[PDB]
């Protein structure tokens, strides 16, 4: 059991940790951006915050299923039960 | 001369060379573009 429980503290800080990296690199180029517009054109940013939420849903998707992924591997372990 | 009516016409001297919540996207560079349009506008007031 020592070396699968081992490698899934690693398993775990590589899920969260490459999420956390994408998500904030992501929004530091989709906010900028939104930053732009709203300067440019202060009267168009009500809608620019609304289509900015439909942005972060598609951009944190994939990293929320590995954060999902990770905290299941964390309080629970599928390998542990294959020895 | 200015044409102050159709019975008066007045000689005059007029200056030409030396003359709010939002921004344009300018397609050139904004230097480039007041070039161009302060000598559009000088020679406008001549044609005048």
């Amino acid at each position: 059991m020592e070396t699968v429980v081992g490698l899934t503290a690693i398993a775990v800080a590589l899920l969260i940790g490459l999420g956390a990296l994408g998500t904030a690199i992501g929004f530091g180029l989709l906010g900028g951006k939104f930053l732009e517009g709203a300067a440019r054109q202060p009267e168009m940013v009500p809608m620019l915050q609304v289509k900015m939420f439909i942005v972060a849903g598609l951009l944190d998707a994939v990293t929320m299923i590995g954060v999902g992924i990770a905290l299941f591997f964390t309080f629970a372990n599928p390998f542990v039960g294959q020895i | 001369n200015k044409f102050v009516n159709t019975m008066t016409q007045k000689p005059t001297v007029e200056q030409l060379i030396p003359l709010h919540h939002w921004d344009y996207l300018y397609e050139p560079d904004a230097k480039s573009l007041l070039d161009g349009l302060l000598v559009r506008y000088v020679e406008s007031q001549v044609y005048q």
